[PDB]
């Protein structure tokens, strides 16, 4: 139902992308929440609204430096345009003479990262109730001609009701058609990608397989020290399940983790369907997640607004602007 | 066991993205 009129909202803001709905000063800058290899995602109170929000801020001259324009205009123009119980709400955007940010709303939750390598495993039921709001997003997004293409344990956050919120949209792209970018986190490539193949929206799908892997077995399928170790076991694709994997789960997920594009569900005729009709999914109720009506395994515990508690703490770096605007050009639409 | 050689590993921790 959803998707007739989200398709329509979604096209609508996707050309004529909100822009500049906010200034650095009209918020108290608290704590780094996550550092990346162009900046860092910080915790932030909202002077007037006293709402707390995740600010990610980007350094303009090192996306130039290494080649990321296109990649940071995509992420931008994408995260405005979306909506989904499942995506992160990206509340305001803009920009000054050095950096670009883009304000979040704040998942006081932390990664699913985080609680996934302290708990070890989840079990099944727990892991499927995560996966299904994936396939659900997943679902939305492809609906929309989107690819996501960063899908990990680190950029899921758990929210106050325990359901995911997908952030990190620096390699979504819209795109009817293959695309070529060497893009991801090593865990997570499709064998396609590693090959230089030119690739589909079926790198989510296989994406999807590591992570209902990992989250059930508590280690992904495929780990070595170095990613090219890494990328060889991928490429060979010889899974080996836990012994404690229920038989529909490794049924589920030879049929994700395929190497052979065409075969490979979520890929084929019938769609996400394939998926969602999976016996490993035969208990899960796909309106009731999508609702919110399910009541989630975890909840993460809360000290109040703007508590850090659940995320890894970072070293603080000063947010330097200079007084002369940097890379004017190549940002004019962010 | 896996998971005890998975914890010894070099990439337990959190993970960075690819790109260009
Ligand atoms: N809306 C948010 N609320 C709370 N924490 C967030 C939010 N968005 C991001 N984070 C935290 O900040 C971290 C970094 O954000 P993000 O993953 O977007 O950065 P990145 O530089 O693109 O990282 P990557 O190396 O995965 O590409 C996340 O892994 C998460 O811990
Ligand atoms: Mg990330
Ligand atoms: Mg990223």
């Amino acid at each position: 139902e959803f998707l007739a009129k989200a398709k329509e909202d979604f096209l609508k803001k996707w050309e004529t992308p909100s822009q500049n709905t906010a200034q650095l000063d009209q918020f108290d800058r608290i704590k780094t929440l996550g550092t990346g290899s162009f900046g860092r995602v910080m915790l932030v109170k909202h002077k007037e609204s006293g709402n707390h929000y995740a600010m990610k801020i980007l350094d303009k001259q090192k996306v130039v430096k290494l080649k990321q324009i296109e990649h940071t205009l995509n992420e931008k123009r994408i995260l405005q345009a979306v909506n989904f119980p499942f995506l992160v709400k990206l509340e305001f955007s803009f920009k000054d003479n050095s950096n670009l940010y883009m304000v979040m709303e704040y998942v006081a939750g932390g990664e699913m990262f985080s609680h996934l390598r302290r708990i070890g495993r989840f079990s099944e039921p727990h892991a499927r109730f995560y996966a299904a709001q994936i396939v659900l997003t997943f679902e939305y997004l492809h609906s929309l001609d989107l690819i996501y293409r960063d899908l990990k344990p680190e950029n899921l956050l758990i929210d106050q009701q325990g359901y995911i919120q997908v952030t990190d949209f620096g390699f979504a792209k819209r795109v009817k058609g293959r695309t070529w970018t060497l893009c991801g986190t090593p865990e997570y490539l499709a064998p396609e990608i590693i090959l230089s193949k030119g690739y589909n929206k079926a790198v989510d799908w296989w994406a999807l397989g590591v992570l209902i892997y990992e989250m059930a077995a508590g280690y992904p399928p495929f780990f070595a020290d170095q990613p090219i170790q890494i990328y060889e076991k991928i490429v060979s694709g010889k899974v080996r399940f836990p012994s404690h994997f229920s038989s529909d789960l490794k049924d589920l997920l030879r049929n994700l983790l395929q190497v052979d594009l065409t075969k490979r569900f979520g890929n084929l005729k019938n769609g996400v369907n394939d998926i969602k009709n999976h016996k490993w999914f035969a208990t899960t109720d796909w309106i009731a997640i999508y609702q919110r009506k399910v009541e989630a395994p975890f909840i993460p515990k809360f000290k109040g607004p703007g508590d850090t508690s659940n995320f890894d703490d970072y070293e603080e770096e000063e947010i330097r602007v200079s007084i002369n605007e940097k890379c004017g050009k190549e940002f004019t639409e962010f | 066991t896996t998971y005890a050689d998975f914890i010894a590993s070099g990439r337990t921790g959190r993970r960075a993205s690819i790109h260009d």
